[PDB]
């Protein structure tokens, strides 16, 4: 009875999740690799794990309750085990689990078991070790430590030396035998010579390898000598004293201050034995100025009282008062030595108070505080007092940079330079505000991401808007992998890679399908009923769970975007889009149907639609008509904004009316009989419809919280805005192209998405005293080790000769250049080969799947990142077959005999000939010859890819000079895979990250070199190595590693959240803090030195 | 006693998971050949015996030699696809070494 009394009073316990903060805390970024196994009915991994969850340290557990199926768990507690035994052999040295928060990728990118935990615990041993002597300080060696180590490289050896080592072993270690069996009385030479089976290889030290080290001393008061080796005042002292038999004894002052900073000598014993007598005591002169250290101390609360030294402070403050009435303590202690005639002004007193000139007195205070021993040596410091390079220095605002491009005079040009090596988006703002004032103002509406201010730009809001998206789209994505990971497995897939894409498009049909009935019964109050085929309803069920239908309708009318209320809402919407594609497709096949047909089927429909407005017969051909031409704009990729400022960009109807309800089942008969309906054109994939949607509306949606929420006043200030500059031409279009990429259009170009930078602006002075300077230059010397070794690899090879060398030729480098960049392929005319090539192919069309799908592990980190070769190179496909195309229009004879093997023909090339004189721009072609050399090209893209395969040169190509460069090219690639896997044969994160950089390196490489040699500079690598960082900035780079790890949907949501966590740090640091916390987080770009070390060392390895 | 104390040991999760990659002490190597490995008992034929499929058993050419050095990694092949497609199932057994 009582006890209810005392539970009835107090208060409830707290969840068992609010303790455990900072340790437990996003799901999607850490089952990435798991995806595709199928869920389990049923499964709960509490009731699975039972006795054994007595075994784990409270992170481990969140990291394992995760299973779905028995599957999963198992290879969750497998990788769990991997996790410790690779920290135990770091645990050896507590510093290097300092740096292992910074440069551990499955840490910092995502996948790992637990990433706040180490953080966690790596700011409280930086804290721990400091009681370098300061928190920031620790963090900042401990990188410069554990990446200074020279490499060594492997090399051929003479097998007579090798063996000669080798049995030097055995004996020296087979003395400790005991011998008891055959003793030496039972012991004779054998009738022939041995000789033992080693290997003919050596090891030599690398030379390329930068000198990196670390500047921890600008902030701090330090002392130089001779303007490297670094030590501490107290250690010097003591060096000096013993190794100074030649000094007045002044050495028995340097023993008692001796046992009373940093310094920097620009193999200590032998420094000051290369020094004269008279330097060597200024030394000890300067570090007299120990005071400092001890003034400080009676300022802040750390010599609380004790005695002594308390009072010294004190009757050396009141001597400094003194002197102002009658003739910081730091200036005036500094002036009694760096200064004569103010000790002569001081003689010429006695104290008030006692016997003794005024500066006897202030100096038998001095020894007080520089020995500490209470109050005989004032006749040292006496005769001490009676031009050498030694001296104190204040602290300074720049530190020392090793690298060439960051030096600056003062402190607001390095800002300036750093932070453009970093991120792409800073020298666009730049670039912008160049334009007069009024694009200054509207500059900061665009792109920047202000730090002190809660008015933040339209990109900014985007950004934050687009993350919401992707976090729903993950759990669809995830369901249709499953749907297929039976029935397929990764064996399969590597043998039937055309067929397997039918698999895919039959689900998204049924689904799309599927999807429309629940809407329209939902929308009439009727009742929904399930389906008998069982991978719909799960594909459905996960849709609805996911909720984002609700949250997308939601969102767009937040803020009221223009026409948004008209939209109608069910958790089962879907938009409706037509499709270009399908529409060619169509027509190719059939060629009894022509351009006369589909024009006359849309003008029925829109004579219909209208009739009850009087629509007159010639307006409806002309809408007829005018829903082709911008039909096939889709397609070719050559739209874009100021064609959609009426209302929202997803209405068919609207985008037509704008330009100057569809039945979709009545059937139209064409001249031949065949009968035709809109149905057969309307999209039906779901996935390539969902991203479509979101990525545009986040872009509305930001645009809006900016102060646009409508476009037509939108244009109008960017068209009042250019007219200011001296080139109102080239403004205009500066901000059109941005715009263009805000709002998520193809603008041509071969660049990563522009949410993907930031562009942080705000306090330089904090900044550099945070040490960013210093951890930025270290990551920027390792290109030139790798760009070194590619060229030197280029300058070895046959092959690289003559590909370095058409490079530098003004004849060709140009054209080289275009089919690196897919300049030609991205948009326009000959955008039909690379979505033939891009969706209707699978990974095991490669033939490079096949020869490594064992040395590499088999799973999921194969699959994931054959992705990004595949798309690698169907774009050189594309711009080779591109470029032998227009050189064969422009004359050459033996491109033309080559063309024709794929069914080139008199009448065709006239009329090409023809057509491309009268219109050299040619977004696209006319639609007499349209259907002819389509189908020409894309009999050649297929034999390419058959007989290439292998890496070779088919008989017919050999006509081609820039093809000699391309064809043979992943044979060239596949030597670097061959030597990684002979290192490490794991392929973990670390050796991904040398295996991507190892194939997208190169391609930069020769384009920069192509850049440089047409603006009539020498190439050399230092030059190449600058060039290449205003293409692909830091920042960028990491863009690879990821693309390599994750491939769509959750791609999005690692390169995202990486800018947002480095924004929200930085912000913090320029507000007035400098918690290590905030420089941990604040430099994602530095996980990827390791994986650097393993590429840029393993291509100087002999074979 | 021993199997039954096993059981319960193994159902109370004291052994540790094994890796994601096969250990190196699992691999097969020249030791190992001459430990008596391969030796398939009595038999007919001399080809019979030993599990390569060799004949020669007193005099050997070199060219038995690069035969059964291309067989050992030929069975070490098929040992590591064996661990690496029964680990991602979640089926190993309890064992370590040469158990396994």
């Amino acid at each position: 009875n009582p006890s209810a009394l005392v539970q009835a009073m107090q208060k409830p316990v707290a969840s068992v999740t609010d303790s455990f903060k900072a340790t437990l805390s996003a799901k999607a970024l850490r089952g990435v690799e798991y995806a595709s196994i199928p869920t389990e009915a049923g499964f709960e991994p509490s009731k699975a794990l039972g006795d054994s969850v007595s075994q784990y340290t409270a992170d481990e557990l969140e990291f394992l309750s995760d299973a779905r199926s028995s599957a999963e768990l198992a290879q969750r507690r497998s990788q769990v085990q991997d996790t410790r035994n690779n920290y135990d052999a770091m645990g050896q040295n507590m510093l290097t689990t300092v740096a292992a928060s910074m440069l551990d990728v499955d840490m910092v990118i995502g996948g790992g078991v637990g990433a706040l935990s180490k953080v966690s615990r790596a700011t409280r041993l930086a804290v721990g070790l400091s009681a370098t002597i300061t928190p920031l300080d620790v963090v900042g060696t401990s990188v410069g430590i554990a990446m200074s180590a020279i490499p060594g490289i492997r090399k051929v050896a003479k097998a007579e030396q090798v063996q000669q080592g080798a049995v030097r072993g055995g004996v020296n270690a087979a003395e400790d035998a005991a011998g008891t069996v055959v003793p030496p009385k039972d012991v004779t030479v054998p009738p022939v010579r041995e000789v033992p089976e080693v290997q003919p290889i050596k090891t030599v030290a690398d030379e390329d390898y930068p000198k990196i080290d670390i500047d921890t001393y600008s902030n701090k008061e330090h002392i130089e000598v001779g303007r490297s080796l670094k030590t501490t005042v107290q250690n010097a002292v003591l060096a000096v004293t013993a190794l100074g038999d030649d000094l007045p004894e002044v050495r028995a002052l340097g023993r008692a201050l001796g046992a009373s900073r940093a310094e920097i000598f620009n193999t200590l014993s032998d420094h000051v034995r290369g020094m004269s007598t008279y330097e060597k005591t200024i030394l000890l002169h300067e570090a007299a100025h120990a005071k400092t250290g001890r003034s400080i101390r009676a300022v802040e609360s750390g010599a609380v009282s004790d005695g002594v030294v308390y009072e010294a402070v004190q009757r050396i403050k009141e001597i400094q008062w003194y002197v102002k009435a009658n003739v910081d303590t730091h200036e005036f202690i500094s002036q009694l030595f760096n200064s004569e005639h103010f000790r002569d002004a001081l003689r010429s007193v006695k104290m008030p108070g006692s016997d003794g000139t005024l500066l006897s007195n202030l100096m038998k205070r001095v020894v007080t505080l520089f020995t500490g021993k209470a109050p005989n040596a004032f006749d040292a410091t006496l005769q001490a007092f009676d031009p050498a390079d030694v001296f104190l220095n204040a602290p300074k605002a720049t530190p020392d940079l090793q690298s060439k491009v960051l030096q600056a005079p003062n402190v607001i040009e390095m800002n300036n330079k750093v932070m453009g090596a970093l991120n792409r988006n800073f020298s666009l703002y730049e670039r912008l505000k160049s334009f007069g004032y009024k694009a200054s103002t509207l500059a900061d509406q665009l792109v920047v991401d202000a730090t002190g201010t809660e008015a933040n730009s339209a990109a900014h809001h985007a950004r934050a808007a687009h993350l919401a998206s992707n976090v729903s789209i993950v759990q669809v994505d995830d369901a249709f992998r499953q749907a297929l990971s039976a029935d397929w497995p990764l064996v399969q897939r590597l043998r039937h890679p055309v067929l397997y894409r039918e698999a895919q498009r039959d689900l998204s049909q049924k689904v799309y399908q599927q999807l429309a009935e629940n809407h329209d019964r939902f929308l009439k109050g009727q009742s929904i009923q399930p389906s008998n085929d069982p991978r719909v309803n799960s594909m459905v069920d996960a849709f609805v769970n996911s909720n984002w239908a609700k949250d997308e309708l939601a969102r767009v009318k937040g803020a009221g975007i223009n026409g948004a209320d008209a939209v109608r809402e069910s958790p089962y919407y879907l938009p409706r889009q037509h499709s270009g594609n399908k529409l060619n497709d169509f027509m190719r096949n059939n060629r009894q149907v022509t351009k006369d047909d589909i024009v006359g089927m849309y003008t029925e429909q829109f004579s219909r639609m209208f009739q009850q407005n009087g629509i007159t017969p010639e307006t409806a051909r002309k809408l007829g008509a005018k829903m082709f031409d911008n039909m096939q704009d889709q397609a070719a990729h050559v739209q874009g904004y100021r064609q959609s400022i009426a209302g929202m960009s997803y209405d068919d109807i609207e985008n037509t009316l704008e330009a100057l309800e569809f039945d979709m089942t009545a059937q139209y008969t064409t001249k031949s009989g065949d009968m035709i309906s809109p149905s057969m054109f309307v999209n039906n994939d779901v996935m390539g419809l969902m991203e479509g949607y979101s990525r545009r509306m986040s872009g509305r949606v930001g645009l809006a919280k900016a102060g646009f929420p409508d476009l037509r006043d939108a244009v109008k200030a960017i068209d009042e805005a250019a007219a200011e500059a001296q080139d109102p031409a080239a403004a205009l279009h500066a901000f059109d192209n941005t715009m263009n990429q805000i709002l998520g259009y193809p603008t041509g170009e071969d660049v990563p998405d522009i949410l993907r930078s930031a562009s942080i602006i705000g306090g330089a002075l904090n900044l550099a005293n945070s040490g960013i300077y210093q951890l930025a230059d270290m990551s920027l010397m390792l290109q030139q080790f790798g760009i070194t070794k590619t060229l030197k690899a280029f300058g070895s090879t046959a092959f690289g000769r003559n590909a370095m060398d058409v490079a530098k030729s003004a004849e060709f480098g140009s054209r080289l250049q275009d089919v690196i960049e897919a300049r030609h392929v991205l948009s326009g005319k000959y955008r039909s080969v690379l979505t033939h090539l891009e969706d209707n192919r699978d990974i095991g069309s490669l033939g490079v799947a096949h020869r490594y799908v064992q040395q590499m592990g088999q799973g999921t980190r194969f699959v994931n990142g054959m992705e990004f070769i595949r798309r690698g190179q169907a774009k050189l496909v594309s711009g080779l077959i591109a470029d032998t195309v227009d050189d064969a229009i422009a004359g050459n004879a033996s491109a033309v005999t080559a063309m024709e093997r794929f069914g080139l023909n008199q009448q065709l090339l006239d009329e090409l000939r023809k057509a491309t004189a009268a219109n050299p721009d040619m977004r696209k072609w006319p639609d007499s010859v349209r259907m002819d050399i389509e189908a020409v090209t894309h009999n050649m893209a297929d034999s390419i890819v058959l007989e290439n395969r292998l890496g070779e040169i088919p008989a017919w190509m050999q006509f081609s000079s820039v093809g000699k460069v391309i064809l043979p090219y992943m044979t060239f690639v596949a030597g670097a895979w061959n030597k990684i896997l002979r290192r490490t044969a794991k392929l973990d994160g670390a050796t991904g990250v040398a295996i991507a950089l190892a194939y997208q390196m190169p391609l930069v490489t020769l384009s920069s070199a192509t850049s440089i040699a047409i603006s009539g500079k020498p190439v050399t690598p230092e030059s190449v190595a600058q060039r290449a960082l205003v293409q692909v900035p830091m920042m960028s780079w990491a863009g690879f590693a990821v693309d390599f790890w994750a491939n769509g949907a959750s791609n999005n949501l690692a390169a995202l959240a990486l800018v947002d966590r480095m924004h929200a740090a930085m912000s913090s640091i320029a507000s007035g803090e400098t918690n290590p916390e905030s420089l941990i987080k604040a430099v994602p770009f530095l996980s990827i030195l390791p994986g650097m070390r393993l590429m840029g060392a393993s291509l100087a390895d002999d074979d | 006693d021993v199997v039954g104390k096993r059981a319960q040991d193994i159902a109370s999760g004291k052994v540790l998971a094994l890796p994601a990659n096969m250990p190196a002490d699992v691999s097969i190597t020249q030791a190992d050949v001459t430990a008596g490995i391969f030796d398939l008992g009595l038999g007919k034929d001399a080809r019979n015996r030993n599990m390569l499929g060799i004949q020669s058993w007193v005099f050997t050419s070199d060219a038995d030699e690069k035969a059964a050095q291309a067989r050992v990694s030929q069975v070490n092949s098929a040992m590591n696809n064996e661990y690496v497609y029964n680990q991602q199932r979640g089926s190993l057994p309890a064992l370590v070494g040469d158990d396994l």
